[PDB]
RNA sequence: AUAUUGGCGAGAGACCGAUAGCGAACAAGUACAGUGAUGGAAAGAUGAAAAGAACUUUGAAAAGAGAGUGAAAAAGUACGUGAAAUUGUUGAAAGGGAAGGGCAUUUGAUCAGA
RNA sequence: GUCGAAUUUGGGUAUAGGGGCGAAAGACUAAUCGAACCAUCUAGUAGCUGGUUCCUGCCGAAGUUUCCCUCAGGAUAGCAG
RNA sequence: AGAACUGGCGAUGCGGGAUGAACCGAACGUAGAGUUAAGGUGCCGGAAUACACGCUCAUCAGACACCACAAAAGGUGUUAG
RNA sequence: GCCCUGAAAAUGGAUGGCGCUCAAGCGUGUUACCUAUACUCUACCGUCAGGGUUGAUAUGAUGCCCUGACGAGUAGGCAGGCGUGGAGGUCAGUGACGAAGCCUAGACCGUAAGGUCGGGUCGAACGGCCUCUAGUGCAGAUCUUGGUGGUAGUAGCAAAUAUUCAAAUGAGAACUUUGAAGACUGAAGUGGGGAAAGGUUCCACGUCAACAGCAGUUGGACGUGGGUUAGUCGAUCCUAAGA
RNA sequence: GUGAACAGCCUCUAGUUGAUAGAAUAAUGUAGAUAAGGGAAGUCGGCAAAAUAGAUCCGUAACUUCGGGAUAAGGAUUGGC
RNA sequence: AGAACUGGUACGGACAAGGGGAAUCUGACUGUCUAAUUAAAACAUAGCAUUGCGAUGGUCAGAAAGUGAUGUUGACGCAAU
RNA sequence: CUAUCUAGCGAAACCACAGCCAAGGGAACGGGCUUGGCAGAAUCAGCGGGGAAAGAAGACCCUGUUGAGCUUGACUCUAGU
RNA sequence: GCGUUGGAUUGUUCACCCACUAAUAGGGAACGUGAGCUGGGUUUAGACCGUCGUGAGACAGGUUAGUUUUACCCUACUGAU
RNA sequence: UUGGCGGAAAGGCCUUGGGUGCUUGCUGGCGAAUUGCAAUGUCAUUUUGCGUGGGGAUAAAUCAUUUGUAUACGACUUAGA
C-alpha cells in the first residue's frame, strides 16, 4: 500500500504495483508517461503495438541523442522508441490492475488508468574494466512502478 | 599571419545553402519580360528528363577551325506532352510585391491534376472542386466575375497548367501543377486565352521552336549526405594525416571564435534548385511523327527512343524538346523549360542548326546498332529467332 | 616507602554515544590485498511479544490486490525515526540566446491581528 | 633483425639496498631505481601554498625608520585597539 | 623605472564621467519632505526641439577635462582683422 | 576662427546608441528645469557625552528620565549578545491524553545570530532561568567518509571468415538439447596428454535471486551429493650447483 | 595432397561452430584494393605503396683480406598432353 | 634430358616469393643494451699494448675470526686498465 | 567492419553558475559588466573556431638560508693501508 | 571586385636560382591555424666529435636516434526534423 | 431598400425611396430626494464555454504497407478500396 499521490476514490479503483524490477527506469517512465490517463483496453492495445512496431513510444524526458522516427507524429514528437522490456512490464502490472478490479467488481469497460508513477529502485551493481587497469561502475537502473485504474464516472 | 600562398576559394558563395530543395519542382523564380505587344503565349513549359544522346551536326561557325566540318555533341531528350490548362491566376502589384488576387479553376478537372491535391488518393472520396464546379451551373456568374476582377486588376497574369504524366513511362501517375506567366499584353486577352484554354492541351511547338536558346530549372540529382571534399572540391589531406585526410585541415582562425558561414563543411550534396541558361534547342520532335530520330540526311525511320529504351525512364511517345549539352536533374525527374530572359546575338545563339545524325544506339552498354533492322542486317540468322 | 599504556580482579568519570569512542560495540586483527615484511576495513536498532502475514484471487514466477496480526505495516526482517543531494506522479505558476537577486507596486493564491 | 651456438628456454641454486647485478642504458633489482619495498623515529621541519566555522555595536591601520646570511622573513620604531 | 609635498585607492559604498580602484561631486545608521553638488535637459532618459549673438557643409563633419591621439605644411572654401 | 587636404590595417561597430545641419555641432551669455547614501528640518535605532532622579505605594538606581552631538570601513582590537554537547542549582518545569527528531511559498517576536507557535509525521525522553565547562557553530581547505546527479539511455558492447532450418523442452529460445545443413581449427590444431599453478572448477541431480558487460530453460554459476583404489607410475633413496 | 619444406592453401581423425543481435549502406574513419596520361614534379626524407621474386639454362663488373662481392648486374624458359 | 602436338602466347597461372646499381660518413664482422618514447656510429668482441704479482704475493672481500673469492689456481696464470 | 536506426546492456572524462555576437572599458584578448546588434519550443547527424576545453599543485626560469645523484687538494672527517 | 604560380637547395621563417605567367604585391586574424595534420628543426633522457674544464660536466657549436593523448558536452558552423 | 465607386492592407465611401423613434428650433405639466458631505461608484470590448431556436455542409492527414527521381534517422518523392 501507500502508493504515490492519487486523488481517485479508492472504492472505484484497483491497484498494482512491482518493486525492484531489473528494467531501466528512463525507459519505463516513458512508457508509463505513453499510457498515462489512457483508457484500459486503449492503453493495453497501444502497447501491443509498441510491442509489434506500429506505435512507438513517445521520449520526452529521456530522449537525448536518441534517434528520430515517423511512429512519434501522433504524439507531435520527433523522439520515439520501443522500449519492448518495459512495456512487457507495465502491461504485465496492467493486467495485474485488471484482475484486481474484476476481484472488486469493477466494470472493465470504464476503467482507464487514473495514477502510473514509475521511481527509481535500488541500483544493481556490476564492474566493467576500463583501459590502463582502471575499474568504473556498470550499474543497472531497475524501477518501482506503481498504477491504479478507476472507474469513469461524473 | 598571411595565406603565404594565395589560392581562390573551393565553391560558389552564392549558391547557399547547400541543402535540399523544399520542392522537387524547381520554381520558376523570374519570368521574361514581358513584350505586350506579341501575341498570347507561355512563357515555360513542363518536361521530364528522359535521358541523353548524341548527334551529329555541321557546325556553321565563320572563323573556327571546326567551321562547314562534323561536330558530334552530346545533347538532352526532355519529354514533353502537351500540358492542360486549369485554371488562371491574377497578380496585382503591391508595396510590398506581387500578390495573388484571385484564381479561376477550370470546370472539369482530371485525375491526374486531382492526385496533385492528395496525399492519400485511393482511399479518398475525391470530393476536390466538386462544389467549385457548381460555379459553372447555368451561366458561370461566379466565374466570369472572377475573371473581371482580374481583368480590372492583376497587371500579372498566369496560367495554372498541369503535365499529362500517364502519357509519359513513369509509375508516377500524379501530375505536376505550376503557374506559368502569359506574355503577350492586353491583361484583359491574356485571361481571355486563359479561360479559351480552359481543359485543353498546349502543345510544346506552341511555346517553344527550333533553335531557340532556353533556361532549364530543375533539382539537381541527391547525393545525401556528403564530406568537404567531393561537396566543396577541397584539397584531399595528405596519407600521413591523422583522424582522417577527407576533411578541412583548419575550418577556422582563432578569431573570430567561430566557424564562419564561408567555410567549406560536410553536408547534403544535390537535390538543389539550379536555373541554367543558354541551351539551345536542338530538336522539337513531335510524338506522332514516326522517324522522329531521322534527319535529312539519315532518314532511317526511327524514333528517338534509344534501342531498348532511354535507361531508367523508358520510350519516348510525346512530343520532346533536345537541347544541347546537359541540364540540372536526372532521369524522369520534371524540369521547368523558360524562355530566355534577355537576347542573345553571340552568333552561338542564332545560330540555325540541322541534325545529321542522332543516336539511337542502346545507352545499356556499348551499343553497336542503331535499329533492330541494322542489327538484324550486320549479325544475319540467328538459333533463337531473326 | 618508589614504578607499572603488560597480566588477573574490582570501583569509578562534568569522557565518546556507531564517520564518535580502541582498528575492532557485530563470527575484528575478521573479510580482503601483497611473494614477503606487512597493510587492514565496512558492518549496531522490526515489534512488548513473530503475533514474521492463515486464507482468497491475478501471475510461470518474483510478486501484486485483498484478507489478517499488531497500539501502529506511516514497524513486512530491502524492518525504530527516516533529513538533504537526486527522482517519479499530481497540483499551481512562469519561460523570444541562462537562471537566481534588490526597491516598488499590479494580479492570483494564502493568512494573522481587531 | 636473427634463426645451430656469445642461441632460446624450464626447474634448482647463488649474489640484497649505498648493497647486488650490469657485452654499460644509470640499465635491471616483483608495473617501484641517479639508491627497491615494509614498519618505526614521525603528527620529521617548512620564512612557502591552501583553508581557518555565529550575529550585532564601537574604534580602526600599514606597506614607512633602523638592524639582521635580510630582499616572499623577523626584530625595532611608527600607525591601531 | 626612481624620488618630494599633498590628496586619494588599497580599506569605499553613493550621484556623474556609457563602460573603468584612483577623475569630478560627495563619503554611507533606518525613513519622510525640501534643496542641491558634479553632470545633464531631442529620444533612449528625469529635465527648455529654451532664449540670444555669431561661426561651420565636411564624397573620412563635429560633438566636453582625466580619456582613449594627431603634426609640420597648405586652401579666392568661408568669416573676422 | 570654423571647415577641407595632409590623414594608410587588418572580424562588423561605435560623439554610449539613435540620430542631429539658422543642430541635438562649435564659441559665448542668460534663465528655467532634473536628480546623490551630499546639505536643511522631523521621526525612529544605536553610540558617546553632559546631567536630573532612593522622599515613599518606586518590585527593573548597571533602573527611569532630560539634553546635545555623532553613525563609511579591509587587516585588526574590544564590547554586548545568539546557538551546541556535558555539569551544579532551581522552575515540586514539559511529556505515551505524545518528549526528542524531522517536514511544513502557515503565524508571531528580534536589526541579527536566532527564538516562539500552529499543522503533519513520530515514538521516550526533553526544556526555561542563575551559574560551571568545552573535542561548542563550516561554503570552500585539488578538505575526510558516505551518498547522489547532469553528462546519458550517451560513448559504446565492431580483432579471432558464419551461421541457417525444423523439432523437443520451457511461461518465455538468436544463444539449451537433438536432428539436418553450411563452415573453421587443418596434426608447429581450436586434437589427445602433462609440468608449474589452481583446488573440486571433475561427475550426477535439482535449479536461475545474483554472475556469464545481450539473453538464457544453459554454465567453470547457485544448492545438494558422488568421485581420486598402486610392491611395479612418482615422491620416498642418491648426489649436483649449493644449503 | 600441392609443394624443397613442420611455409602458405584444401582435406581426413578429433574438436569447435564460442565471441550481444536485427535493419539499412550517409559523411569521416579502420582494414583491404583498383585506377587513364605523367612518373617523386609530393615530402625533411620515396614515408607508405608499387615494382622484383620459385625453379632450369646463359651471363655476371669495380674492388678484394683471394675467402668473397654474387641471386652482382643483365637475359631466356616454365602449362597440358 | 630431349621431341612432337596443343591453346585467346597461356603456363613459379591461387598460394608462395630478392628490387637493383654508382658512391660518401661511420662501426671491422657474428653478438649486446635503455622491459614501457632512443637498436645506434653506443657496449661487447677477437687483435694490440700497458700495469701489478713468485704465495711471508698481486687484486678484492669480512664487524671479527684458527674467516674468505681468484684458487681443484702459479706468469702460455691471475688480477687492473 | 564501424559510424547510423532499433531490442537488450550501459560507463567515463568533465561540471563556480552557465553558454549568440560586435565594440568599449576592464588584471591591458568577456558567456556575464556598459552600449548597440538582436532574440521563438523541443531537437538529429556531423564538425573541430571557441569554451585562453580536458588530462598534471610547469619538468623551463627564478626564489627558498628545501634536497638529492655525481665530481674535485671545497670544509670537516673516515674504513683501509 | 578579381587573381597573385610550378620547381632545385635548406627543418627552415628568410634567402637564392630555374621557369611559366597578366602578376608572380605586402601584410593581419593569440607572430591565424598541433583534441586539423606532420614532427624535418628546436627543446628531456642514448651516442659521437671539436674546443673548454683536474673532474663531474659546459657549449645560439656540429651530428645521429628519440610515444604528438581525449570530444559523446555547450556554443559556433554545416546540413536535417 | 435603389444603385454606384473603392484591390495598396479593398472590408470602406457615396447614394435612392418609404417606414419608424428622437428632436433642446420654441412654449408647458409631471418625476427625481435617504448613494445620507466624496469614494471609477460599475455604462466599454477581447476571447471562450454552455443552453435555447434558425440556416448550411457531409472530409482528410498520419501510422502501417509500397516506390527510389530521396535518404544517417527523421524528412522527401511515389503507389495501393
Ligand atoms: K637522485
Ligand atoms: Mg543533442
Ligand atoms: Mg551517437
Ligand atoms: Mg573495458
Ligand atoms: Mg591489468
Ligand atoms: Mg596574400
Ligand atoms: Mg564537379
Ligand atoms: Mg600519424
Ligand atoms: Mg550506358
Ligand atoms: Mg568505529
Ligand atoms: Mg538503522
Ligand atoms: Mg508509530
Ligand atoms: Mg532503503
Ligand atoms: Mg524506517
Ligand atoms: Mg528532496
Ligand atoms: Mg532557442
Ligand atoms: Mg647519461
Ligand atoms: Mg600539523
Ligand atoms: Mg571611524
Ligand atoms: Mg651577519
Ligand atoms: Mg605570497
Ligand atoms: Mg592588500
Ligand atoms: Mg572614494
Ligand atoms: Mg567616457
Ligand atoms: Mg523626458
Ligand atoms: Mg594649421
Ligand atoms: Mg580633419
Ligand atoms: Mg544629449
Ligand atoms: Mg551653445
Ligand atoms: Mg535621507
Ligand atoms: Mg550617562
Ligand atoms: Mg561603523
Ligand atoms: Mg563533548
Ligand atoms: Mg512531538
Ligand atoms: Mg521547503
Ligand atoms: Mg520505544
Ligand atoms: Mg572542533
Ligand atoms: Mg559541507
Ligand atoms: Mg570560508
Ligand atoms: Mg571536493
Ligand atoms: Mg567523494
Ligand atoms: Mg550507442
Ligand atoms: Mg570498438
Ligand atoms: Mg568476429
Ligand atoms: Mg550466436
Ligand atoms: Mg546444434
Ligand atoms: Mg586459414
Ligand atoms: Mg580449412
Ligand atoms: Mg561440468
Ligand atoms: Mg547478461
Ligand atoms: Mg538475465
Ligand atoms: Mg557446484
Ligand atoms: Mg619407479
Ligand atoms: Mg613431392
Ligand atoms: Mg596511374
Ligand atoms: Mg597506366
Ligand atoms: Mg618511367
Ligand atoms: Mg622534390
Ligand atoms: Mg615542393
Ligand atoms: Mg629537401
Ligand atoms: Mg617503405
Ligand atoms: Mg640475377
Ligand atoms: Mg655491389
Ligand atoms: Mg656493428
Ligand atoms: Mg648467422
Ligand atoms: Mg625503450
Ligand atoms: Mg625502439
Ligand atoms: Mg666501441
Ligand atoms: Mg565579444
Ligand atoms: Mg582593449
Ligand atoms: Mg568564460
Ligand atoms: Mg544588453
Ligand atoms: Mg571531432
Ligand atoms: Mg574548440
Ligand atoms: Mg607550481
Ligand atoms: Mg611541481
Ligand atoms: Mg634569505
Ligand atoms: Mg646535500
Ligand atoms: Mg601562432
Ligand atoms: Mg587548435
Ligand atoms: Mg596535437
Ligand atoms: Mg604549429
Ligand atoms: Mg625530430
Ligand atoms: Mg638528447
Ligand atoms: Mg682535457
Ligand atoms: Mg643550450
Amino acid at each position: 500500500a501507500r502508493y504515490g499521490a492519487t486523488s481517485t476514490n479508492p472504492a472505484k479503483s484497483a491497484s498494482a504495483r512491482g518493486s525492484y524490477l531489473r528494467v531501466s527506469f528512463k525507459n519505463t517512465r516513458e512508457t508509463a508517461q505513453a499510457i498515462n490517463g489512457w483508457e484500459l483496453t486503449k492503453a493495453q492495445k497501444y502497447l501491443e503495438q509498441v510491442l509489434d512496431h506500429q506505435r512507438a513510444i513517445p521520449f520526452r524526458r529521456f530522449n537525448s541523442s536518441i534517434g528520430r522516427t515517423a511512429q512519434g507524429k501522433e504524439f507531435g514528437v520527433t523522439k520515439a522508441r520501443w522500449p519492448a522490456k518495459s512495456v512487457k512490464f507495465v502491461q504485465g502490472l496492467l493486467q495485474n490492475a485488471a484482475a484486481n478490479a474484476e476481484a472488486k467488481g469493477l466494470d472493465a469497460t470504464k476503467l482507464y488508468v487514473s495514477h502510473i508513477q514509475v521511481n527509481q529502485a535500488p541500483k544493481q551493481r556490476r564492474r566493467t574494466y576500463r583501459a590502463h587497469g582502471r575499474i568504473n561502475k556498470y550499474e543497472s537502473s531497475p524501477s518501482h512502478i506503481e498504477l491504479v485504474v478507476t472507474e469513469k464516472e461524473e | 599571419s598571411h595565406r603565404k600562398y594565395e589560392a581562390p576559394r573551393h565553391g560558389h558563395l552564392g549558391f547557399l545553402p547547400r541543402k535540399r530543395a523544399a520542392s522537387i519542382r524547381a520554381r520558376v523564380k523570374a519570368f521574361p519580360k514581358d513584350d505586350r505587344s506579341k501575341p498570347v503565349a507561355l512563357t515555360s513549359f513542363l518536361g521530364y528528363k528522359a535521358g541523353m544522346t548524341t548527334i551529329v551536326r555541321d557546325l556553321d561557325r565563320p572563323g573556327s577551325k571546326f567551321h562547314k566540318r562534323e561536330v558530334v555533341e552530346a545533347v538532352t531528350v526532355v519529354d514533353t506532352p502537351p500540358v492542360v490548362v486549369v485554371g488562371v491566376v491574377g497578380y496585382v502589384e503591391t508595396p510590398r510585391g506581387l500578390r495573388s488576387l484571385t484564381t479561376v479553376w477550370a470546370e472539369h478537372l482530371s485525375d491526374e491534376v486531382k492526385r496533385r491535391f492528395y496525399k492519400n488518393w485511393y482511399k479518398s472520396k475525391k470530393k476536390a472542386f466538386t462544389k467549385y464546379s457548381a460555379k459553372y451551373a447555368q451561366d458561370g456568374a461566379g466565374i466570369e466575375r472572377e475573371l473581371a476582377r482580374i481583368k480590372k486588376y492583376a497587371s500579372v497574369v498566369r496560367v495554372l497548367v498541369h503535365t499529362q504524366i500517364r502519357k509519359t513511362p513513369l509509375a508516377q501517375k500524379k501530375a505536376h501543377l505550376a503557374e506559368i506567366q502569359l506574355n503577350g499584353g492586353s491583361i484583359s486577352e491574356k485571361v481571355d486565352w486563359a479561360r479559351e484554354h480552359f481543359e485543353k492541351t498546349v502543345a510544346v511547338d506552341s511555346v517553344f521552336e527550333q533553335n531557340e536558346m532556353i533556361d532549364a530549372i530543375a533539382v539537381t540529382k541527391g547525393h545525401g549526405f556528403e564530406g568537404v571534399t567531393h561537396r566543396w572540391g577541397t584539397k584531399k589531406l595528405p596519407r600521413k594525416t591523422h583522424r582522417g585526410l577527407r576533411k578541412v585541415a583548419c575550418i577556422g582562425a582563432w578569431h573570430p571564435a567561430h566557424v564562419m558561414w564561408s567555410v567549406a563543411r560536410a553536408g547534403q550534396r544535390g537535390y538543389h534548385s539550379r536555373t541554367s541558361i543558354n541551351h539551345k534547342i536542338y530538336r522539337v520532335g513531335k510524338g506522332d511523327d514516326e522517324a522522329n530520330g531521322a534527319t535529312s540526311f539519315d532518314r532511317t525511320k526511327k524514333t528517338i527512343t534509344p534501342m531498348g529504351g532511354f535507361v531508367h525512364y523508358g520510350e519516348i511517345k510525346n512530343d520532346f524538346i533536345m537541347v544541347k549539352g546537359c541540364i540540372p536533374g536526372n532521369r524522369k525527374r520534371i524540369v521547368t523549360l523558360r524562355k530566355s530572359l534577355y537576347t542573345n546575338t553571340s552568333r552561338k545563339a542564332l545560330e540555325e542548326v540541322s541534325l545529321k545524325w542522332i543516336d539511337t544506339a542502346s545507352k545499356f552498354g556499348k551499343g553497336r546498332f542503331q535499329t533492330p533492322a541494322e542489327k538484324h542486317a550486320f549479325m544475319g540468322t540467328l538459333k533463337k529467332d531473326l
